[PDB]
């Protein structure tokens, strides 16, 4: 997964 | 009049900082952004050369904001009974840094280069005013497709630059320095670099390098993508536990790797137009 914060 | 100046377009995102619209200044049709914070959700209050009390965002963009820069530029704000509105400039047409390494992946080192030496002269040029953002990342940074130029955003986390220790942080914790994890206490230049370390590793690996605490506190970097060692030598030496053992800005901008930077619009003709 790649993702926001 | 806030409602009859400007033309409010269509939401372009929110959380934490609030919620941002697309927007255009009636007068002269400039394309501008449009954020609107609560009372309530702001913990940090400032004041201007006038006295009253506004959001510490509104001071500190004030403060980086006369002359030309990789950081959005306040045009205009406005009080409402429950609300601060402000008004930035918007870049058209325009990507976020997040968005874009989401799409196209992992960065080519020369592309990543040109990005990292644009977000280094960024914030030199806030720590210059006395401004400390605190909140650097891919998410928070804005690409000028057809220039370039990339764009520092969202100081709403940002304080005034000091020298003595921070003991207040809000963040984003994956790009938050293991002093700060284990002790919560950061010098302001040393933890602003860590999070240029994690910058960069997402930028040449598509992804941030730490999703725990665990793995921040253990400091220990590896290598998923094809990474010359030049830039792995950068990226781990801005990630080194010590804070004294981080590089300065001049030394990261006297690095090996950032030798031969390529030109905002060198960037967008080479990497950025199709
Ligand atoms: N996932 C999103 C959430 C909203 C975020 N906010 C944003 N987006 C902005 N610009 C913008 C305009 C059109 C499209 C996008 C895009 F595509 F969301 F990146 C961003 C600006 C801006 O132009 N000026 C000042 C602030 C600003 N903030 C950009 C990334």
């Amino acid at each position: 997964k790649r993702r926001r914060h | 009049p806030l409602e009859s100046q400007y033309q409010v377009g269509p939401l372009l995102g929110s959380g934490g900082f609030g919620s941002v619209y697309s927007g255009i200044r009636v007068s002269d049709n400039l394309p501008v952004a449009i954020k609107h914070v609560e009372k309530d959700r702001i913990s940090d209050w400032g004041e201007l050369p006038n006295g009253t009390r506004v959001p510490m965002e509104v001071v500190l963009l004030k403060k980086v904001s006369s002359g030309f820069s990789g950081v959005i530029r306040l045009l205009d704000w406005f009080e409402r009974p429950d609300s601060f509105v402000l008004i930035l400039e918007r870049p058209e047409p325009v990507q976020d840094l997040f968005d874009f390494i989401t799409e196209r992946g992992a960065l080519q080192e020369e592309l990543a280069r040109s990005f990292f030496w644009q977000v280094l002269e960024a914030v030199r040029h806030c720590h210059n005013c006395g401004v400390l953002h605190r909140d650097i990342k891919d998410e928070n940074i804005l690409i000028d497709l057809n220039r370039g130029e990339l764009k520092l955003i969202d100081f709403g986390s940002g304080a005034l630059l000091k020298d003595t220790v921070y003991t207040d942080f809000d963040g984003t914790r994956v790009y938050s320095p293991p002093e700060w994890i284990r002790y919560h206490r950061y010098h302001g230049r040393s933890a602003a670099v860590w999070s240029l370390g994690i910058l960069l590793y997402d930028m040449v690996c598509g992804d941030i390098p730490f999703e725990h605490d665990e793995e921040i506190i253990r400091g220990q970097v590896f290598f998923r993508q094809r990474v010359s060692s030049e830039c792995q030598h950068l990226i781990r030496w801005c990630l080194a536990l010590r804070p004294s053992d981080r590089p300065t800005f001049e030394e990261i901008q006297n690095h090996p790797w950032m030798q031969d930077v390529l030109l905002p619009q060198e960037t967008a003709e080479i990497h950025l137009h199709s």
